[PDB]
């Protein structure tokens, strides 16, 4: 499982870009591609999404329209044509697998991504910054302004956690299972509209920004991300 | 107005008196729910019970458009209640005929498609298994409706009592020549394309099964002449007459000695062939075991 | 040669004396003192469609909502209950196979058939596909029956009329259970994991135990080839059901029959069983297009699941009890609750 | 109502039903036959040459002749019990069954090998589920049997036979014992076929067996047979 | 190889019949008190309503 993005660098306001991300190590075809960008010192977001064999394709309403999203499975590769750009389009574009059937993790894996410059269910945390010593429990609340549980019976929640210099990592999906690979410090819960992480004991490989996603309505709102450091 | 028109319009039929006339034609009510059950019935079993292939497929087109038919006889036996007058206008009449001649069209296409696909599987036995899929089937059954419904435009334009009017779109300078040639052309064109053709080709299929059944060595039992007859009889007793009666009121637009006799025997046959969505479906699904038991157990499960 | 046979035949002697000993009374004159369960009404509520071949084996998860099952057409599909969608399909290398299982934790699962050896394929493999995971082989004929004891090991049943259990780590067999004179047919594994009943062609049954690898008891009493067996939710007495066209259950301790289970308008074989949650009632799938249920302590028909276009092949009852699957040759799995 | 996963899973499921059934319809593209004999009666041979002219368990051989795929399954190494598991095999387009021509006078550990030859094909044929399935006869040991008769007679094997020591007459009663032998004539039919060195005889005469079978499939599933 | 069946035969017989055993009477009280037990949370014997059945129309 590896992603590798190309296509970026300085690009004037009327000029285009093709971003060619190139997959390999997974069932590329299977597994559907999720676009999320970062801008420098800002929070995550959705860019577009592409189904399995191309049957259903999504994007946001920031970007629904401008930009176009393809797939090539024979090929695997997921490209991003980009026509026009603004002032606020500069940021790091990372592309995503999501794969859905019951039991899946999807976003368990985010890709390098790459860095472009450029010469709705409402998602808040509570505390952008807590100061805490390794060891000590540490505890990250989110409030949606709207119900995430589902009448099926499950709640659409996901938490990633994003290092310095490297790219968000699943932690807990649905509010109640605890991604692979992932320790067993973590832990989420909630109800309705208030979640909360949980942290057994803080480590030196906890430092960084921890960021909530809803997926009851696929407009997806990041939020601004707590912060956690030694 | 065409002479016929203008005769009909004086027309000297139907009266009035205490006791009933009208019900010999009114008859087809049983016919048409005994169509519509049928049809619906077997289109629910073949889809929601039973595999996707090649001869459910067609199947369940014929059962389609045999429901599809049946389901305006309601709407004719309504029109004769009120003692032949038309009580809609033209969203009416143009639906009516556009929908009947469809069907007539459907029908026709598929029984051809049908008894092509059995010479080939005859004859052809491993190219047809090696090419013929459901994927082409569906794509001959939608090809087959669409010129059907191009078919239908002609007469949509053409009808306006609810019935033809050829000098509607563009009358030409003589209406008595250009209504006769129009009405002429569209009777043979008509009978080409619904009656002649598909008859032919179903006995050529026929022909070309019997002869390759009896070069190989294989014996014909007697359940495959018994089904090929009762089919042709079938075909030949249900659309025949309408035919015959169409162009025989086309030769009669210049000789009105044969006007009353369509006056008095197209009411009549034009309902008889309604009866073919009634004969079409056991001879196409109960002549199946598969199908036969299929249909035999569901019906006594429920 | 003469003593040895002398030896046995007293010892088979003693051994029904032994068991005519402790038939002290029948289970039928003591659930003659309990009112009869009524008319068991079940409706279908789902109707699984996408195979195209014979439905020959199928089996339930713990989470009581996803059950794999294998068809001739080589293609492995995990269906989930309640929204009948398609959550993996693993196509088979060897299209015959007959046998498949659901590991408790879902992570592998088995399968089997005429090609004498038995298949696990990982459903959480990082890559995203089903894959392969390991090939047991050695078996010298067909797989019949499989079931997951742990995780870490497997048993599996061959037409070879002995059994053997592999461990997945090291891929080789570590306990052979032989004695069985016919073909075994069906497996069924204790709530425990500690013992288990084995059923073959020779009209018996053999209770074994997973670590000493010898028959802990043995069965008698059917006419026919025991096609199916199953264990009892308490794990006390199994089920036992061939092709005399009736189900028979024992008990561990008794070591007899308790009650027998016939109609006189069942003359076909059955193929599956089956039961529930509690044990109160009891499910036999039989030949002519349907399954029956059966009063566990009165044997009285407790009613007839219909729908089946052709013979019943497999059957099983959620964890749970919510809503029991039966698969047929038909190609439909259909779910009645 | 169904959720943005839901409607992912609704549409893979969807997916994987086109699939199946694209997979269904390639595979229905491929006739299917079942070889039974005993291991010397040549089946081996056949097998060898049919794959030259295109490990316990049971063997599949894939061979294309004139645009038309077969799949010959070998159950002969599952020594077992054939009744349990032998209608897996009902959808079985038809049944290659090889005998031994030439072994009439050896001796088996019935005693002798021609005997155990016919009860086979008869259980085979009579089978509760081989109603409708064609069979096909090859006798691969002509040579050997034309070879042997000018010396050992036939009637060591038949004592009831009487007719003339020569080869025509023998071949002629071997075949009409192992003709006589189908009790369904009405529903289903043999097609036998003597073997020699040549192989592409064999082949042309199992295509055109494929062929008249698939034919009577057709008519019998169309509603007309 | 006569001999060799015989002997684990015999051998079997006799490991088959020192096991323990009990009344046929006891065993079937246990079982009909582990299924009266039991019956109150089956749902099969007992159909439990829309409100928690999840078999339900789609
Ligand atoms: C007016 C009266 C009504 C007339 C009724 C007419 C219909 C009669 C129907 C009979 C039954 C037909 C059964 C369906 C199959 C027929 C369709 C068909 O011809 O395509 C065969 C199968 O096609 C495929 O292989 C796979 C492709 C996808 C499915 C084909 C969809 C096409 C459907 C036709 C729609 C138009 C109908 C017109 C109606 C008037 C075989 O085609 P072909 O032999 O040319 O190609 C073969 C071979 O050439 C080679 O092996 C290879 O090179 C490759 O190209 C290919 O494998
Ligand atoms: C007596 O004079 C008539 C009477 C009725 C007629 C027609 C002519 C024609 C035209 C003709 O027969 O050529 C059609 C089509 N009639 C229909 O009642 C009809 C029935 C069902 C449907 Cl769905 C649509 C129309």
């Amino acid at each position: 499982v590896q992603l590798v993005e190309s296509g970026g660098g300085l690009v004037q306001p009327g000029g285009s870009r093709k971003l060619s991300c190139s997959a390999s190590g997974f069932a590329f075809s299977s597994f559907g591609m999720h676009w999320v960008r970062q801008a420098p010192e800002k929070g995550l977001e959705w860019v577009a999404y592409i189904s399995s064999g191309s049957g259903t394709i999504y994007y946001a309403d920031t970007v629904k329209g401008r930009f176009t999203i393809s797939r090539d499975d024979p090929k695997n590769t997921l490209f991003l044509q980009m026509t026009s750009l603004r002032s606020e389009d500069t940021a790091m574009y990372y592309c995503v697998r999501s794969i859905y059937y019951y039991g899946s993790s999807p976003f368990d894996f985010w890709g390098q991504g790459t860095t472009l410059t450029v010469s709705d269910i409402v998602m808040t945390q509570a505390t952008s910054s807590v100061p805490v010593t390794p060891g000590e429990s540490v505890s990250i609340s989110c409030r949606s302004s709207k119900s995430l549980l589902h009448s099926n019976g499950n709640t659409y929640l996901y938490w990633f956690l994003q290092r310095p210099g490297q790219s968000p990592q699943l932690l807990i999906y649905r509010m109640s299972n605890l991604a692979s690979g992932v320790p067993d410090r973590f832990s989420g819960s909630g109800s309705g509209t208030a979640f909360t992480l949980t942290i057994s004991r803080l480590e030196a490989e906890d430092v960084g920004v921890y960021y909530c996603m809803q997926h009851l309505e696929y407009p997806l709102t990041f939020g601004a991300g707590t912060k956690l450091e030694l | 107005l065409c002479p016929i028109l203008e005769q009909m319009s004086r027309l000297q039929s139907h009266s009035n008196t205490s006791i009933r006339y009208h019900a010999a034609v009114l008859l087809h009510g049983l016919a048409s729910l005994l169509g519509l059950v049928e049809n619906g019935v077997i289109l629910f079993v073949v889809g929601c019970r039973m595999r996707q292939t090649v001869v459910t497929t067609w199947v369940l087109h014929l059962a389609l458009s045999d429901l599809l038919a049946s389901a305006s006889l309601p709407f004719f036996t309504y029109f004769l209640a009120v003692g032949h007058s038309w009580e809609l206008g033209t969203t009416f009449c143009k639906l009516h005929s556009s929908i009947f001649f469809l069907n007539m069209f459907a029908s026709g296409f598929l029984l051809s498609a049908i008894s092509l696909d059995r010479c080939l599987q005859v004859v052809r036995p491993v190219w047809a298994q090696n090419h013929r899929t459901v994927a082409a089937a569906h794509k001959v059954c939608l090809v087959l409706w669409a010129l059907a419904v191009l078919n239908t435009v002609p007469y949509f334009v053409f009808r306006d009592m609810c019935y033809y009017n050829v000098l509607l779109l563009n009358p030409g300078p003589d209406r008595d020549a250009t209504c006769n040639s129009r009405q002429v052309a569209l009777a043979v064109s008509k009978f080409l394309l619904a009656f002649l053709v598909p008859l032919a080709i179903i006995a050529s299929s026929h022909a070309a099964v019997s002869l390759r059944l009896q070069h190989r060595g294989r014996r014909r039992p007697g359940r495959f002449v018994r089904l090929v007859a009762a089919v042709v009889a079938a075909f030949a007793l249900c659309w025949g007459p309408y035919h015959v009666f169409s162009l025989l009121e086309a030769r009669a637009h210049a000789n009105p000695g044969l006007r009353p006799l369509v006056w008095r025997g197209l009411p009549f046959v034009t309902s008889l062939a309604f009866f073919n969505s009634v004969a079409n479906p056991v001879l196409y699904v109960l002549t199946c075991p598969d199908m036969l038991r299929k249909l035999r157990r569901s019906l006594r499960t429920v | 040669l003469d003593q040895l046979r002398q030896e046995a035949e007293q010892l088979k002697n003693q051994i029904r004396d032994a068991r005519k000993a402790c038939a002290d009374a029948t289970l039928s004159q003591i659930t003659n003192n309990i009112d009869p369960v009524g008319r068991i009404q079940m409706r279908t509520r789902r109707t699984l469609r996408g195979h195209l071949a014979k439905i020959y084996a199928m089996h339930w998860g713990t989470d009581s909502r996803l059950l794999v099952s294998a068809s001739q057409d080589g293609k492995l599909i995990i269906w989930d209950s309640y929204t009948t969608n398609k959550v993996h399909a693993i196509p088979l290398r060897s299209s015959w196979v007959m046998t498949c299982a659901y590991a408790p934790s879902g992570n592998y699962v088995a399968c089997g058939g005429l090609d004498n050896i038995c298949s696990i394929y990982n459903l959480k493999t990082r890559e995203g596909n089903v894959r392969v995971s390991r090939e047991l082989a050695g078996h010298t004929g067909y797989l019949s029956c499989c079931r997951f004891l742990d995780d870490n090991q497997i048993v599996t049943s061959s037409g070879d009329t002995t059994c053997a259990l592999w461990d997945i780590e090291t891929g080789q067999q570590t306990t052979t259970f032989t004695g069985h004179t016919g073909d075994v047919m069906s497996l069924s594994l204790a709530p425990d994991t500690r013992l288990f009943v084995s059923g073959a062609c020779d009209a018996s049954a053999k209770l074994w135990d997973v670590r000493e690898g010898m028959c802990r008891q043995t069965f008698t009493g059917h006419e026919s080839d025991i096609n199916a067996i199953c264990f009892f939710p308490n794990g006390n007495a199994f089920a036992t059901g061939s092709d005399d066209a009736t189900c028979r259950l024992f008990d561990l301790r008794a070591d007899q029959e308790l009650m027998t289970y016939s109609h006189d308008n069942i003359i076909c074989g059955i193929t599956s069983v089956s039961f529930s949650k509690s044990g109160r009632l009891l499910l036999a799938g039989y030949d002519d297009f349907n399954c029956n249920v059966w009063d566990a302590l009165k044997a009285d028909r407790a009613g007839v699941l219909a729908g089946h276009d052709n013979r019943v092949s497999c059957l099983g009852v959620t964890d749970d009890g919510m809503a029991v699957a039966t698969g047929s040759w038909d190609s439909f799995l259909k779910i009645w609750n | 109502t169904l959720s943005a996963e839901d409607k992912a899973a609704v549409e893979r499921s969807k997916m994987i039903d086109r699939n199946l059934r694209e997979d269904g319809e390639k595979a229905a593209r491929e006739v299917k036959l079942l070889l039974l004999g005993a291991g010397e009666s040549g089946k081996n041979t056949i097998v060898k040459q049919m794959k030259i002219i295109h490990t316990t368990g049971i063997v599949e051989t894939h061979f294309t002749f004139k645009d038309l795929h077969f799949k010959m399954f070998d159950v002969g190494a599952q020594r077992s019990e054939r009744k349990k598991w032998i209608h897996c095999f009902e959808g079985v387009t038809a049944i290659i069954f090889c005998v031994a021509l030439s072994d009439y006078d050896l001796v088996l550990a019935e005693m002798n090998r021609m005997h155990a030859s016919m009860k086979l094909f008869d259980s085979i044929c009579n089978n509760k589920w081989f109603t409708d399935t064609s069979i096909i006869l090859f006798l691969n040991k002509k040579d050997l049997f034309e070879e042997k008769i000018k010396k050992s007679p036939l009637t060591i094997c038949y004592p009831e036979y009487a007719g003339s020591n020569t080869y025509e007459e023998a071949a002629a009663y071997i075949q009409c014992q192992f003709e006589d032998l189908n009790k369904r004539k009405d529903t289903k039919e043999i097609y036998t076929h003597f073997t020699c060195s040549t192989d592409t005889k064999n082949v042309q005469f199992v295509f055109d067996a494929v062929t008249d079978v698939i034919i009577k499939n057709n008519l019998k599933d169309c509603g007309l047979f | 190889a006569s001999i060799a069946q015989a002997r684990k035969l015999v051998e079997q017989l006799k490991m088959e019949a020192n096991i323990d055993r009990i009344k046929v009477s006891k065993a079937a009280a246990d079982l009909m008190a582990y299924c009266e037990a039991h019956a109150k949370e089956d749902p099969l014997l007992t159909p439990v309503p829309a409100s928690e059945n999840p078999f339900r129309e789609k």
